[PDB]
C-alpha cells in the first residue's frame, strides 16, 4: 500500500499509512523523485505512523508526498555477476556499466548464523608482515581488526594485506568502503583494473566492490556495511566457499548510528552514543563470520576517536575479533611503520600448541623485553641512562633494535617512503628476532634495523656506513 | 681529584634531571587541563540528560 | 494562503518556528518580512523549523514567511571574481550587484567514484617546505593545522598570490582561481587581507566569502558550503579552483551553537554526533574530475586551530581523517624563528610523490626522510651526523613571508643543502647563503633555471653545471 | 501594557494583548519604588515574551503591569557623562543628580559594516616606554591586560587615560563589569585624587559605567554594551579616538553564561553558553576604526585555573591585537610599570606598520634581555668571572635597558613624590637604540632608572655623587 | 537447584560488564531516566542481588553450596571505575590481572600483592 | 542593623559550602536548569549579594561597618572547584589553612604564601 510523509528532519522521515502498515525493516519508495529514494522502516510509533531512515538526501521532500511499500527489506544483486562491479547501499550500479544481471537477489538484513553453524578451525594465515606474523598472527576464516586514530596507517595496512594475502588466497574478495574517502575508492578501483584483479572484459574479476563513503548521509553510512556483508554471505553459502571480506571503516557504521539516534527519539548513553551501540554492533558483526558451510576471512579497519581506545565504539569492538592489530600514534612518531603496538596486539592462535613452541617462545621473549624496557622509561625519563647497570643497558639496547626490526617497508607505501616494499617469510621473522634476543647482533648500530626485510638486510645496511 | 670530578658530575646530573622533570611537568599540565575541562563537560552532559528524560 | 506562506509562532530559541508553509520543501530557502532569509530545516506535523541566515532578533511572532520554491542556493560564476560577498553571495564591498547568471545548491553531494581520476597536476604554493616535503596536487584536500598565530593564514595567502604567475601567462592548464572563505574572523582582519590581495594583484582571480564574528552562527555554518559551490562552478566547467576555509574550527563552534539550541545530544566537547559529517561532506567536494566530466579540479585548504598543540582533540582528528594530508605548524618552532613553523616530521601529503615535478623528487626524495629521523632525537657516531644534517636542512627550509619561489629556484636551493655543501658551513650562516646564492643564480644563471623548469628534471648537464656553481660560490665572501 | 504571567528568579514572562515588544526591547515594570527594566529575550508564542531582569525580582506579582518602552535600553550619551558613574540602564549612581544630556542612545547598536573598515594598521602612542617599543597598541585594537592585584594595574589604566587625553585629546570610558562594590568606590576616589575625574568642573577625562558583582547576570552582561554606547557617541558624533576599558572580560563571559542558563539553554564545553563566541563577537566587533574615528579597548583578562585553553580566555584571545603582561617579579625588582618585556606581545610589531627603525630596536632590545636571562643562569650556578669578555658587556647594557624601560607616572605623583613623564615614540626609539650602540657604557645604571627621555638619563648622572 | 538439593555448583558470569551495558540499553529505552554513566540508578542492586545468591547452606538445608566467579572488564586498568567498584565492594575477594604482568611473562597475570581471598576454612588443604 | 546605626559588627558564615548545597537541593527540585557540579547558574549571585552587604560606611552615613568571615571547605585542597572559585573571586582575600602545616606543628596552620589581605597595611596600627 501507499503512505504519506508527515515529518522530515535530516535522515529521519515519518510516514502515515491509512491501510497496511509496513513491517520494521521494509524498504519504502518515495514517489516523485529523480533518483530512487528508499526509506527503511525503523519504528512503529503508533497511530498508523512509522518512523524511517532515508538512504539518500531528503532535500526537496514535502509533507503529504506519497510513499510506496515494496513489501520487503532492501534487496540487492548477489552472485558472480557482482565481481568486478561497484554497487551502492541499495545495490544500484555506480560504475556506469549498466545492470548487474544476477540470477538472484538477497535482502541486506539477515539472521546471524546460529550457534550450531559455528566452526572451530584454527589455521595460521601468513601475512609477510613481521609484527603481525610474529606477535599476533591472523587466522584463515578468522575475524581481524585494525585499530588506529586519525592518520596512523589503517588503510595503508589494509591495502598491504589485500596485496599480500588476496593473491595467495584462491577465491573471491569483497571490499566495502564505509564512510571513508571517495578518492580512495577511485584509486582502489583503477589500481585493480590495472593489475587485472578486476577485468572489464571477461568474467575473471575476483573482487566485488560496495561503497558508501563520507559524502553520504547517515542512513547510507549505517546500512552499507550490511550491503557488502550480504554479498560476502552469498559467496560463503551458495558455493560453500572461502571469501575474503575487507571493510574500511567499520567505526563509521557506529558513528552513523549516533547521528540518527539523535533524531529517532532515544535517550543518549555515555559520550552521546546511541543506547543501542553494543546490540546494533552485535547484530551486524555476528553475520561477519565463518560457518560450517564456508569461510570468511574478514579484515576490518577500526577508527579510534581522539586516540582513546576506551571510547565506547572501539571498546565494544574488541570482543568481536579473533586477532587485533593496534596502531599507535606514539609508535608512528618514532617513524616506526607499520605503527603496530607490540604490547597491545593479540591473537587467539598465539598458542604453543598451534604456532609451535619456537614461534611462541620468541614472540613472548620479544614482548617481555619490550615491557621490561617500558618499565625502565620513567626512571630513564628523569635520571637518564647513567643510573642503569650494564645488564639493563643491554636490555635497552636489545629492545631498541627489536622495536626497529618490527618496522617494515610496504609495497603500497613506496609513494611515501622511497623504499622498496618487503615480504618476510614466517621462518625468517622467527629466526631473525630469535637471534637478536640471543645477542647475536649486539655489535650492530640501532639504525641498521630500521625499514628492512629479513635479518640479513640489517647486517648489509650496517656495512653501508662506517 | 675524584671529589672535584664527582661534584661537578653531580651538578650536571641534577641539572639534567630537573630539566627533564620540567619538560614532563609542562606536558602533564597540558593533559591535566584538557582532562579537567573534559570532566566538567562530561558530568554536565549527564545531568542534562537526566533532566531531559524526566 | 497557508500553502505558500506561514506565520511565525515563536523566535529566540535558535530555530524559528513557523505555522503554515504546507507546501514547503525540506531545505528550501524561505523569506521573512524583515528581509532576512532562512532555511526550512524541520518539517513537523504542526510547524516548520526555520534556520535564520541573519539576526533572528529582527523576527517577531506573527511575521509573514514566504516560500521561494528553491532549495538553498547561491550565485555562482566568473562575475564573483574580484568581489567580496557574505555567506548568501550578496556583495559587501560596496561595488553594487554581482551580476551572476547561474546558481548552485549549497548542499549538493560530492562527485562519486566514477567521475573522478587520480590527482596528477601540481598545485604550487611557492613555499619551499610545502612544495618539496608536502606537495599538493590539484583536487587534493590538505589541512593547515596549528595553534593561534603560528602562520596558518600566511601559507594560504602566499599560495593565492603565487598563482598570479600562472594566471598572467598562456599555459591554461596551469591557471588557478582562488576562493578565500573567512569564517568567524574580525571584519578589520578580512579588510586588511583583501587589501594585501589587491596590492599583490591577486583579487582579480579571487572570490572572498565572509561570515565574520558578529554574523549569526547559521551564516558561519553556511559560508564554507557557499564558497565551495562557487569553486564547483570552476571544477565542473573544465577549470581549476583553490578554496581556503579559514577556519573550520570556527565553523564547527557555530554549528555546535545551533545544535545545542536545537537540544541535540552533545558528545565530546559538547559537539553533536554529526560534526564529522559537517566537514566530511564539505571536503569530499574538492575533487579532480576525469576528462568525461571536463578535467577540472577543486583543491581545498581547510584551516584548523589547535589548543596548546593538541592534535588529538575531536575536531582536529575528524579533519585529519578527512583530508589527504596535513601541514602541522608548531608554536615552539615558530617563536624560535623557524618560519614557516612546519613540523617536517608530522606533516604528510597522503598523495605524496604522485603530483610533483621530477626535479623535486630528485632532491626532496631524501630530504623528507632525513627530517622525521632528525625530529626523534630532539663524540658520537652516525646518530650525531643525523643531527648535523637535520639542522642545516631545517634552516634551508626557512622562508620569509610573501617571498614566492618558482619550482626551479626551489630545487637549486634544496640541491645545495641535500648534496652536503652546507655541511661544512655553520647553521647561523645558512640563511645568508640562501639569499645571496638565490639572487646570484637568478642574475646570470637563468639558463640553468630555464633548463630545469622546461625539462621538469635535473639533467646530467644541469647537474654538473649546478655542482660548479655551488662549489665556486661557497668560497668567496666577507666574514 | 503587558502583564506579568511568570516569575522565576531573574526570568520574567509577560503577556501583551496587542503590541508585542521585539526582542531586545526594554520593558518598565509598573508600581515599583526604583526602576526595574526587563529586556526581551524570546517570543514564546501565544502573545507571551520571556525577558531578563536588570534588577531584583522580589515583590513581583502575576498580573502586575508592564510597559513596553518601544526600544532597547537607551542611555545618556555626550560630554556630560564624563566624571559621572552610571549603571547598565544609564541612571546616575553617584548621588550627584541627573546626567543632563542632550542625546540618548540605544545599547544594542550593530558593529560597523565591512565597507566602513580601515584597510590600514595604525599605532596608538601611549607615552609609556615598555608598551610603545615592545608591544605597541593599535588604534581600533583590543589589548589584553594580564595580571592580578598589587602590580600597578589601576595606576596603569589611569596613566593610559591621562596620557591619551594629554597627548591626543580623546576621552575614556571605563566599564566595570562584575566588580566588587568596594573596588568601584576605591577606583572612583583614586580617579578623583589623580585628576582624571574632577567633581568641580568639566575637565573629567573618563565616564564610568558600573555593573556590580551583586547585580543580576542580565545587568552584568550588558554593562560592556552600555560603555560601548557611551564610547560610540565620542567616536561618531565628535569624530574622536576613544579608549574603552573593560574590567573585566571574564565576568562579561560569566554573566553571559548565567543568562544562557537562566533561559534553560543546554550548556556547552566546560559549562559555558552555546553562544559563547557570538556573544563575544557581537560586542568586540563594535570596537573598530571607522572613518569618523576609532575606539581602542584595554581589557583586563582573568584566566581560570591558569588555563589559557579554557573556552573563556581562548575565545577572547581571538579578538586581541596585543597583550600587556603585568608581573610581580618585575615589580619585586623595583621596575614600574611592572610590564614583562618578554611576555608582552603585539600583532602590529611588523616593519611595514611601525617602521623599520622601530622593529629593529625593539627586536634588538628583546634579544639582549633574552641574552641576559641565559647569562644569569651561569652566574648563579658558577660565577660572574666564568663568562667571557663580550658577555659582561651585554649584561651591563641589558641592566640599563630594563632600567630605561621603567618610567615615573603622572598619576603616581601624589604618593612617591617624584614627577611623572610622558615620552614620545621617537624619543623612546632613539633612546633605546643608543644603549644597544654602546654610547652610554661610561654611565652608571642608576641614571637610567625611573626617568623620561634619554636627556634625563644624561643629566641625572651629573646630579648624582 | 544444586545448592538447595545437597550438591555443590560453581558459576562463572563472563562477564558482568556486558550485562550492565544490556541493562542500561533496556532501561533507557523503557524511558527510565539515565543515572551515573547513563546506567540505571540501581546498577549496584543488579549485581548485589545476583552475587548474594552464591551461598554455603547449613545441614538442615542440605549442606549444599554455590560459588560464584564473576568477571569484570576494566578499561586501561581503571578499577576505580563505577561498575568495577560496585562489584569489588560486593565480592568476598578478587583476583586482579594486569597487562604489564602478562607481557613481562607473569602468566597467569595475577597481582599477588593486590589479590585477596577471604581467610579459608582452615581447609584449603594442610600440606598446602 | 549595627552597620546602619553607627556600630560595628563581625559576621562568620560557617560555612558557605553547606549553604550552596542546600540551595542546589531547592533549585534542582524546583527543576531549575542545573549547571556545573549540578549547582544552578545563580549560585554565584547567591554568594555575591550576601558578601557585598559587608561594607565600611563613611561618616555621612553613620560610620558603622559590617565585616564578614565566610568559611569555605575545600576537597583535597582544590580551590578551582565551583563554589570555592566563586567565593575567592568575591572576597577581599583569604586565610588558607593546611593539614600538612598543622601536623608539622604550624598551628594555627596558616599557609602565609597562599594567604592574602587585599586591604593589607590600611587595616593595621602603626605599631604593627
Ligand atoms: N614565513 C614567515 N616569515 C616571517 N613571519 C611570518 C611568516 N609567516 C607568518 N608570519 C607572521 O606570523 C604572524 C601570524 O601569522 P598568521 O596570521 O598567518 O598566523 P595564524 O595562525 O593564521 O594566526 P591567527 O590565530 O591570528 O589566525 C603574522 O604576524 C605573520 O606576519
Ligand atoms: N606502512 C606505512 N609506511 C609508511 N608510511 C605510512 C604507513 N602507514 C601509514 N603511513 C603514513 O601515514 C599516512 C596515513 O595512513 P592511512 O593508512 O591513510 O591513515 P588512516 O589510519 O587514517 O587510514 C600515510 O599517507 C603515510 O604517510
Ligand atoms: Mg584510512
Ligand atoms: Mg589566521
Amino acid at each position: 500500500t501507499t503512505g504519506r510523509i508527515v515529518a522530515v528532519i535530516g535522515a529521519v522521515v515519518d510516514v502515515q499509512f491509512d491501510e497496511g502498515l509496513p513491517p520494521i525493516l521494509n524498504a519504502l519508495e518515495v514517489q516523485g523523485r529523480e533518483t530512487r529514494l528508499v526509506l527503511e522502516v525503523a519504528q512503529h510509533l503508533g497511530e498508523s505512523t512509522v518512523r524511517t531512515i532515508a538512504m539518500d538526501g531528503t532535500e526537496g521532500l514535502v509533507r503529504g508526498q506519497k510513499v510506496l511499500d515494496s513489501g520487503a527489506p532492501i534487496r540487492i544483486p548477489v552472485g558472480p555477476e557482482t565481481l568486478g562491479r561497484i554497487m551502492n547501499v541499495i545495490g544500484e550500479p555506480i560504475d556506469e556499466r549498466g545492470p548487474i544481471k544476477t540470477k538472484q537477489f538477497a535482502a541486506i538484513h539477515a539472521e546471524a548464523p546460529e550457534f550450531v553453524e559455528m566452526s572451530v578451525e584454527q589455521e595460521i594465515l601468513v601475512t609477510g608482515i613481521k609484527v603481525v606474523d610474529l606477535l599476533a598472527p591472523y587466522a584463515k576464516g578468522g575475524k581481524i581488526g585494525l585499530f588506529g586514530g586519525a592518520g596512523v596507517g589503517k588503510t595503508v595496512l589494509i591495502m598491504e594485506l589485500i596485496n599480500n594475502v588476496a593473491k595467495a588466497h584462491g577465491g573471491y574478495s569483497v571490499f566495502a568502503g564505509v564512510g571513508e574517502r571517495t578518492r580512495e575508492g577511485n584509486d582502489l578501483y583503477h589500481e585493480m583494473i590495472e593489475s587485472g584483479v578486476i577485468n572489464l572484459k571477461d568474467a575473471t574479476s575476483k573482487v566485488a566492490l560496495v561503497y558508501g563513503q563520507m559524502n553520504e548521509p547517515p542512513g547510507a553510512r549505517a546500512r552499507v556495511a550490511l550491503t557488502g556483508l550480504t554479498v560476502a554471505e552469498y559467496f560463503r553459502d551458495q558455493e560453500g566457499q572461502d571469501v575474503l571480506l575487507f571493510i574500511d571503516n567499520i567505526f563509521r557504521f557506529t558513528q552513523a548510528g549516533s547521528e540518527v539516534s539523535a533524531l529517532l527519539g532515544r535517550i543518549p548513553s555515555a559520550v552521546g552514543y546511541q543506547p543501542t551501540l553494543a546490540t546494533d554492533m552485535g547484530t551486524m558483526q555476528e553475520r561477519i563470520t565463518t560457518t560450517k558451510k564456508g569461510s570468511i576471512t574478514s579484515v576490518q579497519a577500526i577508527y579510534v576517536p581522539a586516540d582513546d581506545l576506551t571510547d565506547p565504539a572501539p571498546a565494544t569492538t574488541f570482543a568481536h575479533l579473533d586477532a587485533t592489530t593496534v596502531l599507535s600514534r606514539a609508535i608512528a612518531e618514532l617513524g616506526i611503520y607499520p605503527a603496530v603496538d607490540p604490547l597491545d596486539s593479540t591473537s587467539r592462535i598465539m598458542d604453543p600448541n598451534i604456532v609451535g613452541s619456537e614461534h611462541y617462545d620468541v614472540a613472548r621473549g620479544v614482548q617481555k623485553i619490550l615491557q621490561d624496557y617500558k618499565s625502565l622509561q620513567d626512571i630513564i625519563a628523569i635520571l637518564g641512562m647513567d643510573e642503569l647497570s650494564e645488564e639493563d643497558k643491554l636490555t635497552v639496547s636489545r629492545a631498541r633494535k627489536i622495536q626497529r626490526f618490527l618496522s617494515q617497508p610496504f609495497q603500497v607505501a613506496e609513494v611515501f617512503t622511497g623504499h622498496l616494499g618487503k615480504l618476510v617469510p614466517l621462518k625468517e621473522t622467527i629466526k631473525g628476532f630469535q637471534q637478536i634476543l640471543a645477542g647475536e647482533y649486539d655489535h650492530l648500530p640501532e639504525q641498521a634495523f630500521y625499514m628492512v626485510g629479513p635479518i640479513e638486510e640489517a647486517v648489509a645496511k650496517a656495512d653501508k656506513l662506517a | 681529584e675524584s671529589t672535584t670530578s664527582e661534584q661537578s658530575a653531580r651538578m650536571t646530573a641534577m641539572d639534567n634531571a630537573s630539566k627533564n622533570a620540567s619538560e614532563m611537568i609542562d606536558k602533564l599540565t597540558l593533559t591535566f587541563n584538557r582532562t579537567r575541562q573534559a570532566v566538567i563537560t562530561k558530568e554536565l552532559i549527564e545531568i542534562i540528560s537526566g533532566a531531559a528524560a524526566l | 494562503d497557508l500553502e505558500e506562506t506561514g506565520r511565525v509562532l515563536s523566535i529566540g530559541d535558535g530555530i524559528a518556528r513557523v505555522h503554515g508553509l504546507r507546501n514547503v520543501q525540506a531545505e528550501e530557502m524561505v523569506e521573512f518580512s524583515s528581509g532576512l532569509k532562512g532555511m526550512s530545516l524541520n518539517l513537523e506535523p504542526d510547524n516548520v523549523g526555520v534556520v535564520v541566515f541573519g539576526n533572528d532578533k529582527l523576527i517577531k511572532e506573527g511575521d509573514i514567511v514566504k516560500r521561494t520554491g528553491a532549495i538553498v542556493d547561491v550565485p555562482v560564476g566568473e562575475e564573483l571574481l574580484g568581489r567580496v560577498v557574505d555567506a548568501l553571495g550578496n556583495a559587501i564591498d560596496g561595488k553594487g550587484p554581482i551580476g551572476s547568471k547561474a546558481r548552485r545548491r549549497v548542499g549538493l553531494k560530492a562527485p562519486g567514484i566514477i567521475p573522478r581520476i587520480s590527482v596528477r597536476e601540481p598545485m604550487q604554493t611557492g613555499i619551499k617546505a610545502v612544495d618539496s616535503l608536502v606537495p599538493i596536487g590539484r583536487g587534493q584536500r590538505e589541512l593547515i593545522i596549528g595553534d593561534r598565530q603560528t602562520g596558518k593564514t600566511s601559507i594560504a595567502i602566499d599560495t593565492i598570490i603565487n598563482q598570479k604567475r600562472f594566471n598572467d601567462g598562456t599555459d591554461e592548464k596551469k591557471k588557478l582561481y582562488c576562493i578565500y572563505v573567512a569564517i568567524g574572523q574580525k571584519r578589520s582582519t578580512v579588510a586588511q587581507l583583501v587589501k594585501r590581495l589587491t596590492d599583490a594583484d591577486a583579487m582579480k582571480y579571487t572570490i572572498v566569502v565572509s561570515a565574520t564574528a558578529s554574523d549569526a552562527a547559521p551564516l558561519q555554518y553556511l559560508a564554507p558550503y557557499s564558497g565551495c559551490s562557487m569553486g564547483e562552478y570552476f571544477r565542473d566547467n573544465g577549470k581549476h579552483a583553490l578554496i581556503i576555509y579559514d577556519d573550520l574550527s570556527k565553523q564547527a563552534v557555530a554549528y555546535r551553537q545551533m545544535s545545542l539550541l536545537l537540544r541535540r545530544p552533545p558528545g565530546r566537547e559538547a559537539y553533536p554526533g554529526d560534526v564529522f559529517y559537517l566537514h566530511s561532506r564539505l571536503l569530499e567536494r574538492a575533487a579532480k574530475m576525469n576528462d568525461a566530466f571536463g578535467g577540472g579540479s577543486l583543491t581545498a585548504l581547510p584551516v584548523i586551530e589547535t589548543q596548546a598543540g593538541d592534535v588529538s582533540a575531536y575536531i582536529p582528528t575528524n579533519v585529519i581523517s578527512i583530508t589527504d594530508g596535513q601541514i602541522f605548524l608548531e608554536t615552539e618552532l615558530f617563536y624560535k624563528g623557524i618560519r614557516p613553523a612546519i613540523n617536517v616530521g608530522l606533516s604528510v601529503s597522503r598523495v605524496g610523490s604522485a603530483a610533483q615535478t621530477r626535479a623535486m623528487k630528485q632532491v626532496a626524495g631524501t630530504m623528507k626522510l632525513e627530517l622525521a629521523q632528525y625530529r626523534e632525537v630532539a663524540l658520537d657516531a652516525a646518530t650525531q651526523q643525523l643531527l648535523s644534517r637535520g639542522v642545516r636542512l631545517t634552516e634551508l627550509l626557512k622562508q620569509g613571508q610573501y617571498s614566492p619561489m618558482a619550482i626551479e629556484e626551489q630545487v637549486a636551493v634544496i640541491y645545495a643543502g641535500v648534496r652536503g655543501y652546507l655541511d661544512k658551513l655553520e647553521p647561523s650562516k645558512i640563511t645568508k647563503f640562501e639569499n645571496a646564492f638565490l639572487s646570484h643564480v637568478i642574475s646570470q644563471h637563468q639558463a640553468l633555471l630555464s633548463k630545469i623548469r622546461t625539462d621538469g628534471k635535473i639533467s646530467e648537464e644541469s647537474d654538473a653545471k649546478l655542482k660548479e656553481i655551488v662549489t665556486n660560490f661557497l668560497a668567496g665572501f666577507e666574514a
